[PDB]
């Protein structure tokens, strides 16, 4: 979230199912991507350490560009729309490239 | 997201802000021609935050630089690395303003800020997430104070709902420069308690006797003076420019520091000083550190902390260290030395770091923190207030441009307010 | 000069009214000497605000205002017309002066 | 002295010392200011500390840009503001009448006379001078026509002559085009946009705005034809409460709620605008154009995007002034009564990159009533050429519309204004009678700078306009081609009246106040 | 900012002051001679 | 009025009659004389009236 | 400036350095106090009184 | 190195005749400054300033102010200008003159082995003998006429350099005091610093300047779709902000729903609307605040048709209140219809020089009003806001005091004279001081003669013989020939309050500095 | 403070007045008579004084003491 | 000994300097544009 972020734990039944449940959070999202038959997943931002595990899980690449005027000249390149939310089902603004 | 745009308004926000950038550009590596040298995410992912990345990989600040002199920001138009900003971020002004504060608002003022708008509207389109504005100005000058106050009323008709993070450089309870300076800092503190949300408080002359004593010089200046003030600044904006466990923006800063919204007056601060030549042969470490800021040696301002009480204590360190030690030290002391905190707040001093280190010193921690301390020097500047209005001397050259007798009475009657407002906790 | 030396039976505060919208001469006065703040509402440091309801978020903001011009409707209903304070009357409890007279 | 006696770091100027200074710093400012008045005149490069031309020569921009510390020099410099600030043209000729009513009265009050006695003369000077100035004005009922020679004289005092051809095309269909039906014409619907594009002289008058900032979204459609502008005033960015609030969630899976939860009120504004889309008839292209002088955040832009609503952000204060009256629209402050009649229409809105800077254009609008002059100067200092000129042009066509008369040129006013003051000097019968002599020397500075600086001479050109004003009734002028006398009035050199009227009233007061000075002197330390 | 008053008509002294009128020489002659004749009043006469 | 200020009166209090002074002089350093006088006056009456 | 002639006002403001003299200057202080106007006659008889 | 046994180290000590003859001396000084500008022919003095500005005026007051003297003495002559500034509007000039006269023929008696306690009591004497000669000279004024009313504000600035707008100053002057003469309870007061602001704007002639039936500010309608001509529009004045801020609490929203956030923003517009809904229950049109109003504010206004003004002054809130007749409340939920502003005249947007004022013009009977200064630039603008303080005051000392004394000398030789005629029973060593306060008042007809050129020996001798006799006793200077008119024909006069004001004032500055005989300089305080 | 002419008094001479200075002369005599105070009557002790060179002369004769002293005063030098 | 020339009728710079005529601007702006053109003209050109 944006405005503060805070997990708030009451009772033990949530504190072992948290870090089990944000890795089978992670895990439906990147797996998302990976039946709409993508190969070459590209960000604009960080990349955390649960996120490269099913990367390499599921034999996706992961390319990492810091330069946002880099991130608009590849959508140009391969013919893709920079997508500001988290990965959803790709509907047609995938990118088409040879090699 | 969250871009900041910093706003130097004043002759003594363009000395500061001519060095604020000095630490920006090396600690994240920005090329001032070229693109960038960093080597990770921890220097290049928050480039975007205070940076507008060009064509071509070139990076510009967003700073705006305001001063009603032509000689005073020429010093950061070709001087030490002031060729990187915009061409528009240079708005000058001809009429001085004679270090008095109705003639900022009513004479220079009047022609100018509908200008000085439309650079941070300029700046504003290239922020997807504005997160806010900073303000670095001083109480004791003329445009620090005309288009301090003046500035940060018209920049609310545009950004009601954004937070705001000045920064005042308080005058000096030592020596004075002219006998109006108690009219200037009452007029644009009665302005700022309004409806803003942060201010802290740098006094210069009172760091001339820790650069004598701790930092080992002998005929200081205003180079060295800002030495160390832009460490106190870099130490504020860390966690903002570089990422990390404890991420706690501005947004983050402006709740976690303040129970209360008008008694929004803090006392930075940073650790260690050390001199030129005995660095080297002093070890540093987690208490070491920590333990030197509730002192009195670690001051930005003329106060004193030995006989006040704290709020809300935030530190941010300098190093991979481990974090939970400096939760163990602090809580000690809030046992022994309850007078001095909250009796109520479990966790007073809140913990902060990051990974990259500072520019000469290995470790480094400031010092950001609301105290009685500001108590004790608002009582002597609505005294050389009291005295002054009561003779009405050179209440001429303010009633001359615009003001009157009813405009320092309700600035004299609200101030004496604020001076009860601290009395209540103390 | 000094043969205008005023002898004032009674006393002679130095102060002022403030507002400019209250009688400035109240004949057959009834003085109401008090020494507290006559501002909003503010809780200590032992009290705090936690709201978990989002409709119960006005009422709250609301009685800072209602518990305080409840002490100035019971302190004025008396015939008091003049109330001297060692504290602070903010702008917003001005106002019952004003339309009390 | 006295002040030496109680200060010792206080000087002093005694009462024949005083007044040798201001008049001697009068004659600094003449002689340096002269070189500018008229066509013929000299273009001044004024270079400050950082190292930038500023490369003009209008009488306000050259006395505050001038390094000169000087008590006197500062008091002609405030008279100076007030004229390029209420009514524009008027400052460089308001400088050469305080330097002639200090130099003429200096060789009477030096002559064993007082200075009070000098401006006496002057009061009574200015009544004759006032009334006088109402019988020479022609009011010809505002005319496009007549407007175009105001217009003329105003920017060739400023240019080459090859921009005030295109310049009085772009000032006076601009001033014609705002209000009707005598209502007072407000200068600030009219956008100065400086542009690089093509040269200095291809500045255009767009019909409706030109806006500064393009749209931050790369699937947006750079040209549209046919658009809906729909001005807002909302935030469509991220914000949070006042109230510090944050969040508490208790699973990964309820964390995910929360973002979606969060940005409901954001997207709740803009699903306010897509169906608004849906609603004007959208089978067809019809476009759509939001300025939205608040920023909005990305995920917006990108849900507008994909509908094909073109979104700008961060527009000015009067943006939302100016386009309200080209587009005929509502400038709303919230989307709870969104309805067709708050939308403004415009037959095609394009963009156009120079430089990685876009700027927006708007045309093709029924009754806009609010124009823009695009400027398009090669250099940083030739779009302040302009800039300076197009406001001395539009604030002298402005005067002229609102007043209901116009006054001749360059001789046609000074020279019958200075006869004048001849024939009526024995009226004031008492010690005055030098008083209006020296008033009326000084008004024949204007005749004598514009035959000086266009070559002619100075004395030869003063005795043939005065022998054909004195052996006929036409006020006859200076001519800065071949210095014969020539008409003003009919060969197109006009002025406004309120200038010549203030000429005979800022200048006279402060230059009997000055007069009246005999304590210069520098104490409080 | 703060402006001064610079020499007017003849000012072409080396660091030599001048004195014209009235009250900058005719009264200032008078006063300075008062001192001496208020110093030698005590040591007149006799007593 | 009390010279471009405000000064607030109260006539007789209805309960003890008390006194206050009210002092007028020409400048703000004979009104400090004028002060420090008028306390020593108040002075000697009250040490007769009690011894 | 302060223009004054009470002995407490003028020796109040006035700085000393010898130990002598801060008794006098003390012993002013004490006849506002006790008495209220007796304050130039004590320093002129103490000193005497020493001489 | 050993420090040096001292006492009261780094002090000066200076008594004896260098004290009571050096403090003359700077009374002289600063008379000598100030002695050309007293008649109607003196001339204007351009100050600087330490900000950079300029004061060209020729007002002793304004002068005065900005010396900085170094004299302990001088800095007492200072404060007794800034005492008659703000008691009488023209007791300026006049006193200093006469302090500096009234000590120099003291110095005189200091040479003679005479007390300075003698000269005071001389001086006592003869104050409360000056105050009873204007009291038998006197006049009554008709207060109620108004032609007689412009003859005593034109005698007041024919020395200032609004002379030669005579006719249009007068007229401005008397009708700002009698709009802002108002009496709530039974106490009359007029307040014409804190109700009849001035205020200057750089443009225009000084013809066309006149004091407006009303009030008016430098500030834009908020939103562009509000009105800018309302004919009668019904103005409510507010306090407190239309923008939703922090409470003084320490106030968090614990947030664990899906709804809980999107309810908090929209339960801070419903707080907007519901205040909002508070003020149009009256029916306004103008709505006028001091704090910020919000977007969700204008456009609840907006449709409404109300036409709101943003971040007016707090003095500019207490000054449309008396013009309108409106109550600033603070609390949108507890306005009443006695705090609307019915009774406002024509509301106009206008631009004066490219910026926007607000007019509130056209009132049925304002109790406060605003000047508008219109001129060449602001430093002559800030001669006539001086002179016009200098004009109001002056008539505000008839209606508290309709009483006028001959000036332009005749009223310092009425009073020369009976203080000669009442010395001759004395028969006492102070009978020769007492006549020296009699001859110190031959300053303000010696002023009048010295500034426009007059011969000072043929004409004190020939106005010293018209007052011989006790018919006439009237006779002045006329400072604009040089001869000596009748102050009855002329129509010179000043208020009481003017003349007794310097007379008290004058006296009692000789009496401070003529005890003053040591100087201790050179400690320090806290 | 008070004394800023243009042209000054003599050069920048010092000069008392009246009673200060008849004490001040009276009080000058006082410290001088104490370098013969203790040489008087049998019972009476020497003096000895030491000049810049280094020449030590003890005595207690009045004239041998007080032209050693080097007394500038001018009412002491009576 | 040797006497000096002081400023005329406007210099009241603080420190800046002025240049008016034809040989003191228009000469100057041409001789200082001839040695920019003179530097790259020995790189213009294929050689
Ligand atoms: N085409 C022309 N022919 C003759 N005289 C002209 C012409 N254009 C302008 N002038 C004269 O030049 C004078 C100054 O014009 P301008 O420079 O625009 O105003 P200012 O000198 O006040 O800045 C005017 O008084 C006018 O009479
Ligand atoms: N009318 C008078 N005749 C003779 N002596 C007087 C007269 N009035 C006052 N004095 C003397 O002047 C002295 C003033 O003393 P003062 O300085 O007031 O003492 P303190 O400093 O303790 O107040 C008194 O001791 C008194 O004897
Ligand atoms: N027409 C006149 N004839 C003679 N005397 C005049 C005339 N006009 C003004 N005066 C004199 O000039 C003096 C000006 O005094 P002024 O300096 O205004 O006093 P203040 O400083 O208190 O305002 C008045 O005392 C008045 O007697
Ligand atoms: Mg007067």
């Amino acid at each position: 979230t944006e405005t503060k972020g805070t997990v708030l734990i009451k009772t033990a039944e949530e504190l072992m199912n948290f870090s089990k449940g944000e890795e089978n959070l992670m895990d439906a999202q990147v797996k998302a991507i990976a039946d709409t038959g993508a190969n070459v997943v590209v960000t604009g931002g960080k990349v955390a350490d649960m996120a490269l595990h099913y990367a390499n899980k599921y034999n996706i690449m992961l390319v990492r560009l810091n330069s946002k005027w880099d991130l608009r000249r590849l959508c140009k390149t391969v013919g893709a729309t920079a997508l500001p939310r988290l990965t959803p089902p790709v509907l047609e603004e995938m990118g088409h490239c040879d090699s | 997201m969250r871009e900041i745009v910093h706003i130097q308004a004043g002759q003594c926000g363009n000395q500061i802000g001519a060095k604020f950038w000095e630490v920006i550009s090396d600690e994240h590596g920005i090329d001032p021609t070229g693109t960038y040298h960093g080597d990770s995410d921890l220097q290049l992912d928050r480039i975007s935050v205070y940076y507008n990345e060009a064509t071509g990989g070139k990076y510009v600040p967003r700073a705006i630089l305001v001063d009603l002199e032509p000689g005073t920001m020429d010093s950061v138009r070709s001087g030490p690395f002031g060729q990187i900003f915009r061409p528009d971020n240079f708005v000058f002004g001809q009429s001085g303003a004679g270090n008095n504060w109705a003639k900022g608002h009513y004479t220079e003022g009047a022609e100018l800020v509908d200008s000085v708008l439309d650079v941070v509207r300029k700046e504003a389109e290239s922020c997807d997430c504005l997160q806010g504005f900073q303000l670095t100005h001083s109480l004791g000058g003329g445009t620090g104070s005309g288009m301090g106050t003046l500035l940060i009323s018209k920049i609310r008709e545009e950004y009601p709902d954004r937070i705001m993070n000045t920064f005042s450089v308080v005058p000096s309870p030592k020596v004075s420069d002219t006998v109006v300076e108690p009219y200037n800092a009452t007029l644009s503190v009665h302005q700022l308690v309004e409806n803003t949300d942060e201010t802290y408080c740098i006094d210069n002359e009172a760091l001339y006797d820790i650069c004598f004593r701790t930092l080992k010089l002998t005929t200081p200046t205003y180079g060295d003076l800002n030495h160390l003030v832009s460490a106190t600044m870099s130490g504020v904006t860390t966690c903002l420019r570089f990422p990390g466990q404890l991420n706690a923006d501005l947004r983050k800063l402006a709740v976690n520091m303040v129970p209360f919204p008008r008694l929004h007056f803090f006392m930075p601060g940073f650790a260690p000083l050390t001199s030129r030549g005995s660095q080297q042969y002093r070890a540093l470490t987690v208490p070491e550190l920590t333990q030197q800021v509730f002192d009195a040696k670690n001051m930005m301002a003329a106060c004193d902390p030995r006989h006040g009480r704290y709020l809300t204590v935030a530190a941010v360190f300098r190093g991979r260290m481990s974090m939970k030690e400096v939760d163990e030290q602090m809580l000690n002391v809030q046992n022994k030395n309850s007078s001095y905190f909250v009796e109520w707040i479990p966790n007073n001093v809140k913990t902060a770091v990051c990974d990259i280190p500072p520019r000469g010193l290995k470790m480094a921690v400031t010092f950001i923190g609301n105290s009685t301390a500001i108590q004790e020097l608002f009582k002597r500047i609505s005294e050389q207030f009291t005295a002054m209005f009561r003779r009405k001397a050179f209440l001429h050259w303010y009633t001359g441009e615009g003001m009157d007798e009813m405009e320092f009475t309700e600035a004299e009657s609200n101030m004496n307010d604020l001076v009860s407002e601290y009395q209540q906790y103390q | 000069s000094q043969m205008e030396s005023m002898l004032i039976s009674g006393y002679a505060l130095n102060c002022v009214v403030g507002s400019q919208g209250m009688p400035k001469r109240i004949v057959n006065a009834k003085i109401a000497c008090l020494d507290f703040s006559l501002q909003k509402t503010k809780m200590k440091l032992g009290v705090q605000v936690v709201i978990t309801d989002p409709e119960k978020l006005d009422q709250i903001r609301q009685r800072e205002s209602d518990i305080t011009k409840e002490r100035i409707q019971k302190i004025l209903a008396t015939g008091a017309n003049v109330i001297l304070t060692t504290g602070g009357i903010d702008d917003m409890c001005l106002k019952y002066f004003v339309e009390a007279g | 002295a006295a002040v030496k006696t109680l200060n010792p770091k206080a000087e002093v100027a005694r009462a024949q010392a005083a007044l040798a200074v201001n008049i001697s710093a009068a004659r600094g400012l003449q002689d340096v200011l002269r070189t500018n008045l008229g066509p013929k005149g000299t273009m001044k490069m004024l270079v400050s500390g950082a190292g930038d031309i500023k490369l003009t020569k209008d009488g306000n921009v050259l006395l505050h840009e001038m390094q000169i510390q000087h008590p006197t020099a500062s008091l002609i410099a405030k008279v100076a503001t007030a004229q390029d600030d209420i009514t524009g043209d008027g400052t460089t000729s308001n400088v050469l009448i305080i330097g002639e009513l200090l130099k003429q009265a200096d060789l009477y009050i030096s002559e064993g006379l007082h200075p009070r006695i000098i401006t006496e003369g002057f009061e009574a000077a200015k009544e004759k001078a006032l009334q006088f100035l109402e019988e020479v004005k022609v009011s010809r009922e505002m005319d496009r026509e007549t407007l175009i020679d105001v217009a003329r004289t105003s920017l060739r005092t400023k240019v080459h002559a090859e921009l005030a051809d295109v310049l009085t095309e772009a000032v006076v269909d601009s001033i014609l085009a705002i209000k009707k039906q005598d209502e007072p014409i407000d200068l600030f619907m009219i956008e100065i946009m400086e542009m690089k594009h093509k040269s200095e002289t291809d500045t255009s008058l767009i019909r409706g705005l030109v806006l500064d900032h393009g749209a931050r979204h790369p699937d947006m459609k750079k040209r549209v034809e046919d658009a809906y502008i729909l001005t807002c005033n909302v935030s469509l960015e991220y914000e949070k409460t006042e109230v510090n609030s944050g969040f508490f969630y208790k699973s990964a899976e309820e964390r995910e709620k929360l973002v979606k939860a969060e940005r409901k009120f954001i997207e709740d504004r803009v699903k306010k605008i897509i169906e608004l889309k849906r609603k004007v008839c959208g089978d067809s292209d019809k476009g759509f154009v939001v300025i939205n002088q608040k920023g909005i955040d990305p995920f917006s832009l990108d849900a507008l995007s994909k509908e094909g609503i073109v979104a700008l952000r961060r527009a000015k204060r009067r943006n939302m002034e100016r386009l309200t009256l080209a587009c005929g629209g509502v400038a709303l402050n919230s989307f709870d009564d969104l309805s067709p009649d708050c939308l403004g229409h415009a037959g095609l809105v394009y963009e156009y990159t120079l430089g990685e800077e876009k700027f927006t254009f708007i045309e093709k609008c029924n009754n806009p009533r609010s124009v823009t002059l695009l400027i398009k100067g090669p250099n940083k200092h030739t779009l302040t050429q302009i800039k300076d000129a197009v406001r001395d042009g539009l604030r002298a066509v402005k005067n002229a519309i609102d007043d209901g008369c116009v006054v001749p040129g360059a001789g046609a006013v000074e020279v019958a204004m200075a006869e004048a003051l001849i024939k009526h000097k024995p009226s004031v019968k008492g010690r005055a009678q030098l008083g209006v002599q020296a008033f009326a020397d000084a008004l024949l500075i204007i005749p004598k700078v514009l035959a000086q600086n266009s070559g002619f001479d100075l004395q030869e050109t003063l005795v043939k306009i005065q022998a054909e004003h004195s052996e006929s009734g036409q006020l006859v002028g200076v001519d800065l081609n071949t210095g014969e006398p020539m008409v003003a009035a009919e060969v197109g050199v006009w002025d406004n009246y309120c200038v010549k009227k203030q000429l005979l009233h800022s200048c006279t007061v402060i230059a009997t106040n000055i007069l009246l000075v005999d304590e210069i002197m520098r104490a409080g330390m | 900012h703060v402006p001064k008053a610079p020499g007017f008509a003849q000012m072409l002294k080396e660091g030599a002051k001048h004195f014209s009128g009235l009250e900058e020489a005719v009264y200032r002659n008078i006063q300075a001679c008062k001192e001496l004749a208020q110093t030698t009043r005590t040591a007149y006469g006799p007593n | 009025r009390i010279c471009d200020d405000e000064l607030i009166l109260i006539k007789n209090t209805k309960a003890r009659t008390s006194a206050s002074i009210i002092l007028r002089g020409a400048n703000d350093f004979m009104c400090d004389e004028m002060e420090r006088s008028l306390h020593d006056a108040l002075c000697v009456v009250k040490r007769v009236l009690e011894s | 400036v302060t223009i004054t002639n009470d002995g407490a006002t003028i020796l109040k403001l006035l700085e000393v350095e010898h130990p002598a003299a801060k008794v006098l200057c003390e012993l002013a202080d004490l006849q506002d106090k006790e008495v209220g106007d007796g304050t130039t006659s004590v320093v002129i008889i103490a000193a005497e009184l020493l001489k | 190195h050993r420090p040096v046994l001292v006492l009261s180290q780094n002090t000066k000590r200076e008594s004896g005749r260098k004290v009571q003859s050096g403090n003359i001396n700077a009374a002289k000084t600063i008379a000598d400054i100030i002695r050309t500008c007293l008649g109607p022919k003196s001339m204007m003095k351009m100050l600087l300033d330490p900000m950079g500005g300029i004061v060209m005026t020729n007002d002793g007051n304004a002068i005065l102010r900005e010396i900085q003297v170094q004299h302990p003495a001088a800095k007492s002559m200072i404060e007794i200008s800034r005492t008659q500034d703000e008691e009488v509007g023209d007791g300026t000039t006049s006193v200093i003159i006469l302090a500096g006269e009234m000590l120099s023929v003291a110095e005189h008696f200091l040479e003679q082995q005479m007390h300075p306690t003698v000269v005071i009591s001389a001086y006592r004497k003869a104050l409360d003998d000056m105050i009873s000669t204007l009291k038998k000279i006197s006049i009554p004024v008709d207060i109620s006429d108004s032609d007689m009313m412009l003859n005593i504000i034109n005698s007041s600035i024919t020395t200032k350099a609004i002379s030669r707008w005579s006719s249009l100053a007068c007229n401005i002057a008397l009708d700002a005091v009698k709009m802002v003469q108002f009496e709530e309870n039974g106490r009359k007061e007029i307040d014409i610093k804190k109700y009849a602001r001035v205020e200057k704007i750089p443009g225009g002639i000084i013809e066309d300047s006149c004091v407006l039936r009303g009030v008016m500010i430098n500030k834009d309608v908020t939103h562009p779709r509000m009105r800018r001509y309302i004919k009668n529009p019904r103005i409510v004045l507010l306090d407190s902000s239309l923008e939703y801020k922090k409470g003084e609490s320490q106030t968090d929203i614990e947030i664990t729903r899906e709804e809980d956030f999107t309810r908090i923003l929209q339960m801070e517009e419903e707080y907007i609307q519901q205040l909002c809904e508070d003020i149009i229950q009256l029916k306004p049109d103008v709505v006028i605040t001091e704090k910020g109003i919000s977007d969700l504010a204008q456009h609840y206004l907006m449709r409404a048709n109300i036409t709101a003004i943003r971040r007016v002054r707090k003095t500019d809130n207490n000054r449309i209140a008396r013009a309108c007749g409106a109550r600033i409340v603070s609390r949108p939920e507890e306005l009443r219809e006695d705090d609307v502003g019915t009774g406002a005249g024509l509301l106009e947007i206008k631009k004066i020089g490219d910026e926007y004022f607000t007019f509130i013009t056209d009132c049925k009977d304002p109790k406060a009003c605003t000047i508008l200064l219109r001129g060449a630039s602001k430093e002559i603008l800030s001669e006539v806001e001086r002179n016009l303080q200098d004009a109001m005051q002056v008539c505000r000392n008839v209606l508290l005091d309709p009483q006028l004394v001959p000036g332009g000398g005749a009223s310092e030789m009425a009073v020369a004279h009976a203080l000669t005629e009442k010395s001759k029973a004395m028969t006492g060593v102070e009978q020769w001081p007492y006549r020296a306060v009699a001859q110190a008042l031959e300053v303000i007809p010696r002023t009048l003669i010295q500034n426009c050129g007059a011969s000072t020996i043929r004409l004190l001798t020939s106005l010293r013989a018209k007052h011989t006799q006790e018919n006439c006793e009237t006779w002045g200077v006329n400072g604009e020939t040089g001869t000596l008119v009748d102050m009855k024909e002329l129509g010179i006069w000043e208020p009481l309050a003017v003349k007794l004001q310097t007379y008290k004032t004058a006296v009692e500055t000789a009496v401070l500095l003529l005890r003053i005989d040591d100087i201790v300089s050179g400690h320090k305080k806290k | 403070m008070m004394p800023t002419p243009v042209i000054l008094l003599k050069e920048g001479t010092d000069s008392s007045q009246g009673i200060p200075q008849l004490v001040s002369n009276i009080s000058a005599c006082q410290v001088i008579a104490e370098a013969v105070r203790t040489t008087l009557g049998p019972r009476g002790m020497d003096k000895l004084i030491v000049d810049g060179r280094g020449k030590a002369t003890i005595s207690n004769d009045g004239a041998t003491i007080l032209k050693l002293l080097d007394v500038v005063h001018p009412a002491a030098k009576t």
